[PDB]
This record gives structure tokens, sequence and C-alpha cells, in this order.
């Protein structure tokens, strides 16, 4: 499962991914409602799911 | 409008 970042995200905690519009994240799992782990540029971290759109 | 990140409570287990 993959998603595309729709909006920039500047991390608030060191375990969160920095997101730029157009990044493609490989989705891992839900940590809590609204926050998922995924991988981006060989880094695993958390990201807010309302920032992305799930791809086909 | 840009989105607001949800609150966090948990680290990855």
């Amino acid at each position: 499962r993959q998603c595309k970042v729709l909006f920039e995200y500047i991390p608030q905690n060191e375990d969160e991914l920095e997101l730029k519009v157009g990044d493609i994240i490989d989705i891992n799992e839900e940590v809590e409602e609204g926050w998922w782990s995924g991988t981006l540029n060989n880094k695993l971290g958390l990201f807010p799911s309302n920032f992305v759109k799930e791809l086909e | 409008q840009p989105p607001v990140p949800p609150p966090r409570k948990k680290r990855i287990s």
C-alpha cells in the first residue's frame, strides 16, 4: 500500500517523517487513529494520514 | 486549507 503526500508536513516530534508535496510513502501500519508508520527515502517514521491520499 | 495534524498520544510499540 502506498500514498501520495498532498500537503507539506514539518515534524513536531523526531519520530515523524518530514513530508513534501508529491512524496510517495510506502504504508506500514496504523499506530493510532490518524497516525501511521511508513517508509520514505529509506526512513521509517510516523506521518499524519490526513496529509496523504492512498494510491491504487 | 492545509490540514491540521491529529493529536499524538503514542510512540510506535
